[PDB]
């Protein structure tokens, strides 16, 4: 699974 | 300690990220308020990147 960034704040 | 390891990339959107490549190690990694982000040293510099981009050294 590509990793995605978790948003900010 | 704890320094990491890239295992896919990313780059920084906010000025306090880090833009990082695979293979690289981050230096003096250390946990931070923010979930699912840690701090660390790279090419001279300190900054914010994705957790779960890479994996610890040890």
């Amino acid at each position: 699974g590509p990793p995605l960034p978790r948003p900010r704040v | 300690m704890v320094d990491y390891i890239v295992e896919y990339d990313y780059d920084a959107v906010h000025d306090d990220e880090l833009t990082i490549r695979v293979g690289e190690i981050i230096r003096n990694v250390k946990k931070l308020q923010e979930e699912g982000w840690l701090e660390g040293e790279l090419n001279g510099r300190r900054g914010m990147f994705p957790d779960n981009f890479v994996k610890e050294i040890k």
